[PDB]
């Protein structure tokens, strides 16, 4: 009978826990460290390209930092594949929302959108969750810049800054140490890069080992501008940190 | 519209006008109604041009897939099948009409189909408005064992008959030769007797002739 | 048909609706409301198919609040107009399409601006200084084209309204049994009770 | 009957792992070592044609297969898994892209699309991940040549060059040794020969080996003439001759 | 490992399904029953075990007919074959509905074997606990088939199933040698009767009843029908003599 | 398609999945609410395990289902959201269908079944969230306090807490609250709340988050300052002795 | 009851020299009633622009749909769409409606960014692809348009000449349709830039 | 855990034992069969074993005619054979129906292989423990040989055999074919090719065969068919002459 074979994903711990969720979180520990910060003027996105190599092609490669919308891009902690699913969906969802209201989605709506979607696997289906969590970087009309997060459990919060993947507590400490509310993006940039270089598990923090992006309302603007830095640009700003 | 095709000795060639119409009004002075189903299987269409193109794109896609899936060269019949198989399902409500032909491992093939799944086959085929004009040209000058040029020449003129004597047919001459041995050749505007004379006057305007309420520059990038 | 009237003046939107109700020969209700409040700053007026024009209206009304309370937020009429059209866009191609023709008056807070959208049952949307439905505008727009100025105050259009109403009062064959006059502004929605005498 | 396995078959380990994937990787690593190289002028992929019997006709099995006239694929792993994915890949490309856009998707999306499938196997119940990983090379107008590697994780990333299967480590090792940016395909072609030669144990020749490139468009292969815009497929498969030709050039 | 049997569709380490093999267990346990293809046609013979006097003679009938030309009989759990039989009755109906002809025995044979095998294909599908001897006269002669829960059936010069099949298979083999010519349905009737009693000697511990049916291109014209009355009683005493 | 029955009577007739959901409830950060004479107040401890969060954009542990009716809970923030969702639809539905917003009970009974369903529902686990429901009925100021739990059971409470340690503060509340005298003043009701809060919260203002429903869709959440001021006052009166 | 005729209004594209000019009137109306002189029938995606004539709500609706799709495209693409791709997209979308069809005249024009080439295209309502190298016209006054364009047009005008050309072409044609009127907008479109203009006209 | 044995999922080694066990049920029926492309033709020879008189021998075949052109021989449980053949038979007509021409042999195999591949990946589906052998004279490919496994894996063959002693027959032909260097038999008449194979069948099996002993089928241009015992014996006659 089929019963033999069910891992019974959604069943509660005797303590009321979901080990898959637990273990998904656990794989996320193994995920490449990814960090994001809501500055006063913008939001910074930097994450470590994990498991890199020489003939690994960096430029086209994005394994972490993906753009759902021009006001919403995200960093990914988890299976690259799984997120891309949710990535695509959210985009549509936003696009739908856009196509619904001709207006961009307030980030949480999209966030909570994916939140319950993860939660979909959580409470039903016998289906494994995604081993993925996210940095949600978004700008809205309402709260302006918004930095959110999610966990495979779908539980999700806002942040002034946040880190995911490995070394989170370390980063969190460094972040919860060094952060201050009024920080400008470029400060947070290096600050992360500082945190990154330090929380870097490898020897050196290098562009080719990183994905980086920013959400910023430019100086000539009224269009809050997302940007992913090119490896060189990353490598360039990598120098600007003095990290060189 | 006049679309034609003629099996010749070593293969088959098709032809159609470049004239596209909206009712009395020429929609496109020069269009292409000929379309590749597969490199060696080509078709042009009559009735709804959208349909003709639309379904054609679909089928060849399958054909290609099927061809890949078979890893063998397409066979006109399978397309021929799918079409009616496709079309007949729509009860002809997709009004496309097809002269479909192609050379394949099985050989050269020439086929006509109508919206409802009616499929016909013969050495020579013409469809569209002026097809009758062509069909005349066909019935008169078709003989068995046509050469390439015979196929070229005969098909050449049948189109013209439509071009000249059919209002829906005119503009320029499109030719796709499909020969068993070789690659097909698509001859666009193969014949263009219809060249418009130079305008008796240049109507170009002096600038400032127009009143501009307002001007602005549309941003492109972000 | 009924009479759905609206105007976006400088700082506010005024919405006017014929108060009559007719089934065949009889005028059932002369006191009727033909409008529904979507939000404090979003009011929607509508005329069209009897059951539908009610059903669709309230239907949408719940929807927004639902979203609204969901996000604990009052939407721009723009989105609302955007939204509503989408419904019509479906419904017009639905099995039994709504026949409904709406004015969404609204005051964008974020813009601090009134907003007046017209959408047909076809689901064609436009924001206007002023608008109508069916035979309504056919008399009026002239006066509006004549008199209207954007700056025109809350009180002013009302007069212009009454004139336009009077025109309809005069030129329209069917008695509309008075009109309701409501106003969307920064304060959102309120009904002016006294208009036929004004 | 009535598949009652609706529940995800692979589940996160107490360690947060997906063993089937890991075991797929295991099986993938078991796969016949197969490589790919993205050169300046183009990209090449290569693998050893595996004969489990000379009675069997190797050519009748194709480990490299064109997905689009500019895109073709190769794997290391269970042939059958590779087989069906090809069709879907082929199909989804037409459907989800061409039958929409009338053309052949940029290498990434198709890759992104393919990997999507493999993920689904990992997640949806009743199914197991596939026994292969994929080296995929394609040229598109804007991104030009590109080379991708997709896992049963459904993860995919670009390469300058790479190899999958057993000797791939040793290969990639030698690849990194050999590879530069400015490698032209032919040298890269020659390079692959050199490289795969190592992963090759028994006979090494075009009849033992499977080579194909993403090259310049091939009007001859277009199967017809008269269309200026379409100059034919960039992909091609290489003949044992051409192979053995360059195996002289060894 | 172990427990491969514990789920149907599972392959044993040697690549087998023990469930079916276990289903085969009760098949043997199934009442011994036989079938014979005579010269023109076939004969179906089955022992009817008398559990008690409260049983009403002739009433509970084992051999079941499909269409009008096809009789069927099975050792195993009665409701199983019955359930199956109905499906066959369905099959021919559809077949004839489509083909306007009564179905060829082999045609009919094939369709079932699939449906049985279907129950080998899923760990949730309980294989069949029966093996049906079945056949009849068709366009070309008759045919004699016995289908196993394995999804395997064959053409049978003679067929037997259930407990006493050995005693049967003995006698069948004999008549093959006794009559490589063929056999008259009458003798086919008669001999089976002996065989049954002989087959009953395994189950000799209890009294039984004898049910025999037949399909004769000659005598039933190709219909399938029971043996009844004198001719029935004939073969009885014919055997009841010969049994001594 | 996944029907598998997770919720099943134990040998002794229990559903541990339910019983385990109770744990995530307990595991869930404590939540509490009390109904003043005219009013109801909802205390919640912010999960304090982390900080540096933006609390503005981070949702409140308490949430409004409808202008006159709010809910708070303890359990997985996920499970709530769905529960949070359907109820919101429900009210609007009731609003639409019945030309009227729900009675607090009505949605309460509604939400209960949803849990209660997923119990004898197959192929799904129950929620891990127990909830507290607050609101004043249409045209009724009266405090309506409802406690639900993944077993889908609801009830009215003079006051109630849920989550971790709720027993502790409950004991506080059980004695500290008096039915004969609801803390009529919102503040004193809030006060009694915060008093009960620090009994668990262990010294935080931000750690605490407060919300008050008044009649006629009057519902307000309290700022840490307002909170702290009570925190301050409460401490004093304690310190005073 | 032609859903095309109910809104009326018209759209035209042209191929200038190394440029393209798209135009539509600004008028909207129900039958003889005009409604929005402020209505706009052209839209733009990245560097690729779309004017459409027909039933407006469709145009409105579709306008999203592509904007909807374009992003999904572009985001996946990580780049803007080229028209000819977008061309297929439209026809696909339309013929997808083959028996559900919108009432639309859509006209697509842009400058291919890679080739730097100007481009135009135009469609029926079910997505028949009409591509010309000169001008594409859509809307009730299309008949007028050819009269203007096929006469006025000449290859590779300079944008303003092109502008001036398409202008009087549009303007004059507009008056000769009842349903088209109330102002006109033009996007003068170059590889880099696009110029928007408004054109005085008869407001009757 | 250990259910990986029971179901289809990668072993810790990434293996499918249900598949590999299905590989057992292949030779379970213990029939050594072979297939060879002749010059123009293709011939399949197989053991026809009749355990019982009471059987109808004629009803016993693992060689199935899938199409007019395509016959197929099966190695494994007769039900799966009876199962699979129909599946194939369904395809060709539908292929023929859909595609206007009869399915070339490989395509079938390619098609059928997918199913196993499906069963391979699908859990509730068990695979079938049969190995399938697809031959016919393909108008484009002439003689052609295709053999599929429960794994969904298949390939062309110059020639191939199947059975317990398949290994040896393999060797014999390899030797012979290496000796011949040519993929297919030079013999024009399948008759010889039949006798040729039976020879090498008798050879590599070291076992003589009577007319009943062998299951035989003949792929010809546009037609597949199977021989009678007479034809068999007829071949058995001449083999007794040459040998």
């Amino acid at each position: 009978g089929s019963r033999r074979y069910d891992s019974r994903t959604t069943i509660f711990s005797p303590e009321g826990r979901l080990y898959q969720v637990e273990y998904a979180l656990e794989s996320i520990s193994h995920a490449g460290t990814a960090i994001g910060i809501m500055a006063s003027d913008g939001i910074v996105l930097a994450a470590e390209r994990k498991v890199t190599s020489t003939l690994l092609e960096q430029d086209t490669s994005t394994e972490k930092l993906y753009k759902l919308n021009d006001k919403i891009a995200v960093a990914v902690a988890g299976l690259t594949a799984d997120a891309e699913i949710l990535i695509n969906t959210a985009r549509i969802h936003a696009q739908n929302y856009l196509k619904t209201y001709n207006e961009d989605i307030p980030v949480e709506i999209l966030v909570r959108r994916l939140s319950d979607i993860k939660q979909g696997y959580t409470q039903h289906g016998g289906l494994r969750p995604f081993g993925v969590s996210f940095i949600y970087a978004g700008y809205d009309d309402r709260y302006g810049y918004q930095l959110y997060t999610s966990n495979p459990s779908g539980n999700y919060t806002g942040w002034k800054a946040i880190s995911v993947g490995a070394n989170t507590s370390a980063a969190q400490t460094l972040l919860q140490m060094d952060y201050k509310d009024d920080m400008k993006v470029d400060d947070a940039i290096e600050l992360a890069l500082k945190t990154l270089s330090k929380t870097t598990d490898s020897s050196a923090l290098t562009y080719d080992r990183l994905e980086f992006a920013t959400i910023r309302k430019g100086a000539n603007d009224g269009e809050v501008y997302q940007k992913i830095f090119k490896p060189q640009e990353i490598k360039d700003i990598l120098v600007k940190t003095g990290i060189t | 519209t006049t679309i034609v095709g003629v099996k010749f000795n070593n293969g088959v060639v098709i032809a159609a006008d470049t004239r596209s119409t909206q009712g009395p009004i020429v929609a496109d002075k020069n269009c292409a109604k000929l379309h590749r189903i597969s490199p060696k299987i080509w078709c042009a269409g009559a009735g709804t041009a959208a349909d003709t193109e639309a379904v054609t794109q679909l089928i060849g896609s399958n054909i290609e897939l099927h061809s890949l899936y078979t890893s063998r060269e397409p066979r006109v019949v399978s397309a021929l099948q799918m079409l009616k198989q496709h079309l007949f399902k729509y009860q002809g409500h997709i009004g496309a009409y097809l002269i479909v032909a192609g050379v394949d491992p099985t050989g050269s093939h020439l086929f006509s189909i109508h919206a409802h799944g009616s499929t016909d086959v013969g050495y020579y085929l013409s469809l569209g408005s002026g097809s009758l004009a062509a069909m005349a040209v066909l019935e008169s000058h078709w003989k068995q064992d046509l050469t390439k040029e015979e196929a070229i020449k005969l098909a050449s003129d049948a189109i013209q008959a439509g071009i000249w004597n059919d209002l829906g047919s005119g503009s320029n001459v499109d030719v796709c030769v499909m020969e068993i041995g070789k690659d097909a050749e698509y001859l666009r505007n193969y014949l263009t007797p219809n060249v418009r004379e130079e305008k008796q006057k240049s109507y170009k305007f002096p600038r400032g002739t127009t009143a501009v309420l307002k001007e602005s520059i549309v941003n492109i990038c972000d | 048909m009924d009479i759905i009237l609206g105007i976006r003046v400088q700082d506010s939107v005024i919405l006017a609706s014929s108060k009559a109700v007719t089934r065949g020969i009889s005028v059932l209700k002369d006191s009727d409301d033909k409008t529904r409040q979507l939000s404090p700053h979003t009011l929607m007026s509508f005329a069209g198919e009897a059951g539908d024009t009610v059903q669709f209206a309230e239907y949408i009304q719940a929807n927004i609040q639902l979203y609204s309370i969901r996000e604990d937020y009052e939407l721009s009429p723009q989105a609302v107009s955007s939204f509503v059209r989408q419904e019509l866009a479906k419904s017009i191609r639905s099995r039994r399409p709504y026949q409904v023709n709406v004015l969404i008056g609204g005051y964008d807070k974020k813009k601090n601006k009134p907003e007046l959208y017209q959408i047909d049952y076809l689901g064609t949307k436009v924001e206007l200084p002023y608008g109508a439905h069916g035979y309504s505008g056919f008399y009026t727009f002239s006066l509006l084209d004549h008199h209207y100025r954007p700056d025109m105050t809350t009180e002013e259009g009302l007069d212009l309204l009454k004139l336009c109403v009077q025109e309809l009062e005069k030129r329209m064959p069917m008695d509309f049994k008075g009109v309701i006059v409501k106003i969307v502004d920064k304060d959102g929605i309120r009904q002016v009770d006294d208009f036929q005498a004004q | 009957m009535t598949d009652r396995y609706s529940f995800s078959l692979t589940t996160f380990s107490p360690s947060g792992k997906l063993g089937q994937i890991d075991y797929a990787l295991t099986a993938v690593k078991q796969g016949v070592t197969s490589l790919g190289i993205k050169a300046t002028n183009g990209v090449v992929i290569a693998t050893e044609k595996k004969s489990s019997s000379p009675l069997a006709m190797s050519e009748t099995l194709s480990k490299v297969s064109l997905l689009t006239p500019d895109i073709g694929a190769v794997y290391s792993g269970m042939g059958p898994d590779y087989r069906v994915l090809v069709d879907k890949s082929r199909k989804v490309a037409h459907t989800s892209y061409k039958r929409i856009y009338g053309e052949y998707p940029p290498t990434k999306l198709l890759v992104s699309e393919v990997a999507k499938i493999m993920q689904e196997a990992t997640q949806s119940g009743g199914v197991r991940p596939f026994g292969v990983s994929l080296l995929i090379a394609g040229h598109d107008e804007f991104n030009g040549f590109s080379l991708y590697q997709v896992d049963p994780s459904g993860s995919y990333f670009p390469w300058k060059a790479t190899a999958i299967g057993k000797g791939s480590v040793a290969a990639k090792t030698f690849l990194e040794k050999r590879w530069n940016d400015e490698l032209e395909l032919e040298d890269a072609i020659h390079i692959a020969l050199l490289t795969l030669k190592e992963s090759v144990e028994g006979e090494f020749n075009g009849d033992t080996i499977e080579l194909a490139i993403i090259g310049d468009e091939n009007p001859d292969l277009l199967g017809y003439t008269g269309i200026p815009t379409d100059k034919g497929p960039r992909f091609r498969k290489l003949t044992s001759q051409e192979i053995n030709d360059r195996l002289e050039a060894l | 490992g172990t427990g491969y049997d514990l789920s149907n569709s599972v392959f044993s380490p040697d690549g087998r399904n023990f469930q079916v093999e276990y289903a085969v267990k009760a098949v043997e346990n199934g009442t011994t029953s036989i079938g014979i293809k005579c010269n023109d046609g076939v004969v179906f013979a089955v022992e009817k075990l008398i559990t008690s006097k409260l049983l009403v003679p002739q009433k509970n009938v084992k051999i079941q007919v499909v269409d009008r030309h096809i009789g069927c009989v099975y050792s195993g759990l009665i409701p199983d074959g019955r359930h199956l039989v109905n499906r066959g009755r369905e099959e021919a109906a559809s077949f004839k509905k489509l083909y306007k002809t009564p179905i060829p025995i082999p045609a009919f044979a094939d369709r079932l074997g699939q449906y049985v095998q279907a129950h080998t294909l899923y760990n949730s599908v309980r294989p069949f606990g029966v093996s049906t001897i079945f056949g009849g006269v068709d366009k070309n002669g008759a045919h004699l088939y016995m289908l196993e829960p394995s999804g395997s059936y064959w053409g049978y010069k003679g067929a037997a199933t259930g407990k006493g099949r050995q005693s049967a298979k003995a006698e069948l083999e004999k008549l093959v040698d006794h009559h490589p010519e063929g056999l008259s349905a009458r003798e086919a009737v008669k001999q089976a009767a002996k065989i049954i009693y002989l087959a009953h000697e395994d189950n000799k511990e209890k009294d039984f009843e004898l049910e025999i049916s037949w399909c004769s291109l000659s005598e039933t014209n190709g219909l399938h029908k029971f043996v009844k009355g004198d001719l029935l009683q004939e073969a009885i005493d014919f055997a009841q003599k010969e049994i001594n | 398609g996944y029907d598998r029955a997770l919720s099943i009577f134990s040998p002794d007739g229990h559903i541990f999945q339910v019983e385990y959901a109770l744990e995530a409830v307990k595991r869930g950060t404590c939540a509490v609410g009390v109904k003043g004479k005219n009013c109801v107040v909802l205390g919640c401890e912010r999960r304090s395990t982390l900080k540096l969060q933006d609390t503005r954009i981070t949702p409140s542990k308490v949430s409004k289902i409808d202008s006159h009716v709010v809910l708070s809970f303890s359990g997985l923030n996920a499970d709530s959201r769905i529960l949070i969702e359907k109820a919101r639809v429900e009210a609007q539905s009731h609003r639409l269908t019945l030309e009227d917003p729900v009675t607090v009970e009505y949605l309460t009974r509604y939400v209960a079944g949803v849990q209660q369903r997923y119990t004898q529902s197959g192929g799904v686990r129950p929620f891990g969230v127990s909830t507290l429901i607050a609101g004043f009925d249409p045209r009724d100021d009266e405090p309506k306090l409802y406690q639900t739990e993944p077993s889908g059971i609801y009830s009215s409470w003079s006051a109630q807490t849920i989550g971790r340690n709720s027993k502790t503060v409950r004991e506080f509340l059980e004695k500290n609250y008096d039915r004969k005298e609801p803390p009529a003043t919102v503040e004193e009701c809030v006060k009694l709340t915060v008093r009960s809060l620090l009994e668990v919260v262990q010294t935080g203002a931000k750690n605490i988050e407060i919300t008050v429903v008044k009649p006629d869709s009057d519902i307000v959440a309290l700022s840490s300052e307002e909170i702290n001021q009570y925190v301050t006052q409460i401490e004093q009166e304690k310190q005073e002795q | 009851s032609d859903p095309s005729s109910i809104n009326g209004g018209i759209v035209v594209a042209m191929t200038g020299k190394d440029c393209v000019a798209i135009a539509c009137d600004l008028r909207l109306g129900s039958q003889s009633l005009g409604v929005s002189n402020k209505f706009e029938k052209i839209f733009h995606y990245g560097h690729v622009f779309l004017g459409i004539t027909g039933l407006a709500t469709d145009v409105t609706t579709l306008n999203e749909m592509f904007r909807y799709k374009t992003n999904l495209y572009k985001l996946k693409e990580e780049r803007a769409i080229e028209p000819e791709t977008f061309t297929q997209l439209v026809s696909s979308s339309l013929y997808e409606r083959r028996f559900g069809p919108y009432f639309v005249g859509p006209v697509v024009a842009g400058i291919n960014s890679k080739s730097g080439k100007p481009f135009i295209a135009g469609f029926d309502l079910i997505g028949c692809i009409d591509e010309a190298k000169d001008f594409i016209v859509s809307g009730t006054a299309s008949d007028q348009l050819f009269g203007m364009c096929e006469s006025l047009y000449e290859p590779n005008l300079e944008p303003e000449d092109l502008f001036e050309t398409i202008s009087q072409a549009l303007l004059n044609a507009a008056d000769r349709d009842a349903l088209s009127g109330w102002g006109a907008v033009v996007y003068i479109i170059k590889k880099d830039e696009v110029v928007k203009r408004y054109l005085k006209m008869r407001q009757d | 855990a250990g259910y990986d044995r029971h179901i289809t999922i990668f072993s810790p080694e990434g293996r499918l034992y249900q598949v590999e066990y299905a590989f057992k049920a292949t030779n379970q029926t213990n029939i050594n069969s072979l297939a060879v492309r002749g010059k123009d033709c293709t011939v399949v020879i197989s053991q026809k074993k009749v355990p019982d008189k009471l059987l109808d021998p004629t009803t016993v075949s693992y060689i199935f005619c899938i199409s007019r052109t395509i016959g197929m021989v099966v190695n494994g449980p007769i039900p799966d054979a009876r199962n699979a053949a129909l599946r194939a038979k369904a395809e060709a007509a539908e292929f023929r129906y859909k595609y206007g021409y009869d399915m070339p042999c490989d395509v079938l195999a390619k098609r059928m292989a997918n199913l196993s591949q499906i069963y391979t990946q699908r859990a509730y589906m068990r695979p079938l423990g049969v190995i399938l052998t697809f031959v016919s004279v393909d108008e484009e490919l002439g003689p052609s040989i295709y053999k599929t496994d429960p794994a969904g894996y298949y390939v062309g063959y110059k020639a191939t055999a199947t059975g317990p002693k398949q290994q040896e027959i393999t060797t014999n032909l390899e030797n012979h074919f290496k000796k011949s260097k040519i993929d297919h038999i030079n013999e024009e008449s399948w008759e010889k090719v039949v006798e040729f194979a039976i020879t090498h069948m008798i050879d590599a099996l070291g076992t003589e065969f009577s007319k009943n002993d062998l299951e035989v089928g003949v792929a010809t241009k546009d037609k597949f068919f199977t021989l009678s015992a007479e034809n068999i014996e007829e071949r058995l006659v001449a083999i007794a002459e040459q040998d």
